[PDB]
Order: C-alpha cells, then sequence, then structure tokens
C-alpha cells in the first residue's frame, strides 16, 4: 500500500532558541508530499524493514496493540541488537541483543540466548491520538524525537519535539515493530493469517538530506516550513 | 603614552597639532572575573549496594554487575575500606574523577588472606587458575577489606 | 556572578560579556539562544534553570578635541561608544 | 513613517539632527 505524507516529520535539529526568524537547515528530513509505506496492525508474518538513514514511523490506533519497536543489523546473537518496551508503568530500553526467531516473538516470558547488557534505560512511558516518531543515529548517538497530537493525515503543522539522545554506539540497519496481545500463544513461525486484534495502522517512511527553511514565532516554536 | 595630546601627536606624527578631533585609539573594559558553570545533576552511580550487602558472591559464583548512564564520581568509595591492596593500575586515583567511559565492570567475591595477591594481573595459583582470571591487561582496581 | 563584565562556561559554551535577567522563556528542551548572524544572545542557568541574557562588556573609540597646540595645551576626550557614567 | 528600519563594527550619528534639518 501507499500514501502520501503532507507537510509532516519535521523536528527540531539543534535545541537551539530562536524567536521570529527565518533560518534555513541541511538535514535528514521527511520530504513534503513523499509517499509512505501503511500497514495495517491486525493481521497480513511481520515484514522486516530496513533502516537506511532514519525512520519516520506514525501510529493511530486506540487499544495500545503496538508497545515496542526492535533495532540492530539481524536478530541473532552476534550482533548487539536494540530493544524498545512500552508499558503502562514505564518504558524500558536495552541494548544486549536479546535473541529472536525468524521473526521477533510476540509481546514463556523470556525467551533468548546469553546476555551481555551493557546498557539500560528507564523512564516515563511515551502515553485517535496520532503518535509520530523519528528515530535517528548519525554520530554515534540514537535519537528519538516524537509528538503525540489529537486528530487521513491532516494537513495541519507540527513539529516534532526531541525526546531522547541515547549514547549507545551500534550500528543498526534493520528494525521491526512490536505488538501485544493478553492470553497470546507464542510459536517460532505462524502465517500471515494471523489472530483477529483491535484496529489499529502505522505509517512508516524514511528521511533524505535535504534543506529546509523554517520559521520560528516569538515563542520559540517552529509554525511553518518550506521545502527547498 | 603620557597623555591624550602626546597620542594625538604620535597618530599625526607631528608635533603641532591643528584644531579638530582626532581618533587616536580604541578602548575595551577590563573579564573582570571567570565563572564556570556546571549542572543541577545529582545522577550517582550506585556505589553502597556493591561495596555493603550483607553477603558477598563466593568464588566459583564470582558476582559481575554493571554501572551505566550516571554520574560516578570514585571518591563515594575512599570511605570505609581500608583497602588491603586498593592497588589500582594505570588509572591512578585522581584522573578518574576526570574520565568518561561506556560502563563500569565491579565484580564481588570473598577469598582467604593468602589469596588476595592472586587476584591481580598475571598471578597462577589455584584461585586465579580455576576460580577467576583478571585479565594481562587491566585498567581497573581491586580492593579488598 | 551578575551585572559584570565575566568570562563565563556554560557547559562547555565559552564566552565573554555581562549577564542580565531575561524576559524569554525558552522550551523545556532548549539550552541555547541564538540570535541573527549566529551570536549567542542568551542561555539557561544548568543549575537553576533561570534564563540569563549576555550581552558584551562596553568598547569604542576615544577621540581627542584639541584646539591646536599653537594656542592652548587643553584637551577634551570623548568617548564615542559608551555612556562613562558607568565607565 | 513610510520609511523606516558587534565585532568592532560602530555606526556614528549624524552631524545635523533631523529636526534641524526641518528648521
Amino acid at each position: 500500500a501507499y500514501t502520501n505524507s503532507f507537510t509532516r516529520g519535521v523536528y527540531y535539529p539543534d535545541k537551539v532558541f530562536r524567536s521570529s526568524v527565518l533560518h534555513s537547515t541541511q538535514d535528514l528530513f521527511l520530504p513534503f508530499f513523499s509517499n509512505v509505506t501503511w500497514f495495517h496492525a491486525i493481521h497480513v508474518d511481520n515484514p522486516v524493514l530496513p533502516f537506511n538513514d532514519g525512520v519516520y514511523f506514525a501510529s493511530t490506533e486506540k487499544s495500545n496493540i503496538i508497545r515496542g519497536w526492535i533495532f540492530g543489523t539481524t536478530l541473532d546473537s552476534k550482533t548487539q541488537s536494540l530493544l524498545i518496551v512500552n508499558n503502562a508503568t514505564n518504558v524500558v530500553i536495552k541494548v544486549c541483543e536479546f535473541q529472536f526467531c525468524n521473526d521477533p516473538f510476540l509481546d514463556f516470558r523470556v525467551y533468548s540466548s546469553a546476555n551481555n547488557c551493557t546498557f539500560e534505560y528507564v523512564s516515563q512511558p511515551f502515553l485517535k491520538n496520532l503518535r509520530e516518531f523519528v528515530f535517528k543515529n548519525i554520530d554515534g548517538y540514537f535519537k528519538i524525537y516524537s509528538k503525540h497530537t489529537p486528530i487521513d493525515l491532516p494537513q495541519g503543522f507540527s513539529a516534532l519535539e526531541p525526546l531522547v539522545d541515547l549514547p549507545i554506539g551500534i550500528n543498526i540497519t534493520r528494525f521491526q515493530t512490536l505488538l501485544a496481545l493478553h492470553r497470546s500463544y507464542l510459536t517460532p513461525g505462524d502465517s500471515s493469517s494471523g489472530w483477529t486484534a483491535g484496529a489499529a495502522a502505522y505509517y512508516v517512511g524514511y528521511l533524505q538530506p535535504r534543506t529546509f527553511l523554517l520559521k520560528y514565532n516569538e515563542n520559540g516554536t517552529i509554525t511553518d516550513a518550506v521545502d527547498c | 603614552a603620557l597623555d591624550p595630546l602626546s597620542e594625538t601627536k604620535c597618530t599625526l606624527k607631528s608635533f603641532t597639532v591643528e584644531k579638530g578631533i582626532y581618533q587616536t585609539s580604541n578602548f575595551r573594559v577590563q573579564p573582570t572575573e571567570s565563572i564556570v558553570r556546571f549542572p543541577n545533576i545529582t545522577n550517582l552511580c550506585p556505589f553502597d549496594e556493591v561495596f555493603n550487602a550483607t553477603r558477598f558472591a563466593s568464588v566459583y559464583a564470582w558476582n559481575r554487575k554493571r554501572i551505566s548512564n550516571c554520574v560516578a564520581d570514585y571518591s563515594v568509595l575512599y570511605n570505609f575500606a581500608p583497602f588491603f591492596a586498593f592497588k589500582c593500575y594505570g588509572v591512578s586515583p585522581t584522573k578518574l574523577n576526570d574520565l568518561c567511559f561506556t560502563n563500569v565492570y565491579a565484580d564481588s567475591f570473598v577469598i582467604r588472606g593468602n589469596e588476595v595477591s592472586q587476584i591481580a594481573p598475571g598471578q597462577t595459583g589455584n584461585i586465579a587458575d580455576y576460580n577467576y582470571k583478571l585479565p594481562d591487561d587491566f585498567t581497573g582496581c581491586v580492593i579488598a577489606w | 556572578v551578575k551585572n559584570k563584565c565575566v568570562n563565563f562556561n556554560f557547559n562547555g559554551l565559552t564566552g565573554t560579556g555581562v549577564l542580565t535577567e531575561s524576559n524569554k522563556k525558552f522550551l523545556p528542551f532548549q539550552q541555547f539562544g541564538r540570535d541573527i548572524a549566529d551570536t549567542t544572545d542568551a542561555v539557561r542557568d544548568p543549575q537553576t534553570l533561570e534564563i540569563l541574557d549576555i550581552t558584551p562588556c562596553s568598547f569604542g573609540g576615544v577621540s581627542v578635541i584639541t584646539p591646536g597646540t599653537n594656542t592652548s595645551n587643553q584637551v577634551a576626550v570623548l568617548y564615542q561608544g559608551v555612556n562613562c557614567t558607568e565607565v | 513613517n513610510k520609511v523606516t528600519l558587534f565585532n568592532g563594527l560602530t555606526v556614528l550619528p549624524p552631524l545635523l539632527t533631523d529636526e534641524m534639518i526641518a528648521q
């Protein structure tokens, strides 16, 4: 499937306050009026998506079907993978290559090989409400920007604020999404039929090196942008 | 550099100056002080459940652990251990207050006094050969009380 | 230290000038303030999270008013870009 | 009303003010 992205996917690039000014920045952005791939979070078996240069991940749902993400080069124990799991209590981020199967297990509570967990992080969870995230990894740091906005994709403009800047220095080239369901059987492999679940949808777009012209109002917030 | 008139004579390179206004030099007040400002950050690494516990790992199970993502000032210790052998290798005490690294791995064991010599770099014996082996190259501080 | 030409090092940002209480509120994730021509004008205190306006301490040229040495040696001095009531 | 609007750089004021030119 395909669907065009409106003037969406911008973020604060430098966390430097500017008041009522136009600034030209060359960085990794999602080009305006570009198509983004669409997936339904009910059934199709979960495709693996490459992490080329950065990912814009949008989610629309009302049942908390998806609860995390997996990053890394391979699902085996040879490369130190990264795992982010959200919950109703807190968010847990770990980097020790949890051994996944041919498809990552759907969150027999622990199923992994030996671990070498060096980096772990806990904070408040990322709680119709469209949730937009940008995941980037360029200079040995892994950056997550996000915004939760009330309500396919509207024409309104909203800039993503920086949430997390992790210091882990692993190489990320592939990623997936993490789904959850209560009383769900766990199997190494299942077909695309899946099981019935709540209605949800998520969009994936890719970041490219582009020049943008951002406008800052008197309150220091980005209110409009121009794709150069 | 005696008076402004002498400076004017310098600028014009003449002992007689004519009536008017002359731009002689520039001035700048003082940097009357120097201040360094650093954060209200206070997360510290949990050095207290490692150095105080009511039990420690026996050598066969040697309890490794990981200290991560925290300001660590290795000054919290040097408080209660009359360390028989602090013996730090290569880092030395003051410099590490300064440096920054990805993780610090703290392992804990209980070995009798005669064997405390063996838990060091390059020693051979029952303890360092069948029970815990420090690597040939090390930047770390064995501490024993 | 406030209201003095001081050399400050705010969390790696090194500069010189006088610091004053500001009236602009940053977003919670913003720490630097930059005006046109990439000049730093504000910074948040990493210990108290209070915004401070940075402006360079006074500088300028000096000019000499003279009626001519042939007439008299009296001299007046003008400081151009400053108000030396607070020199 | 119709027409309206460092690092060592400075702006010297004009000698005749606007009031004198108006006079």
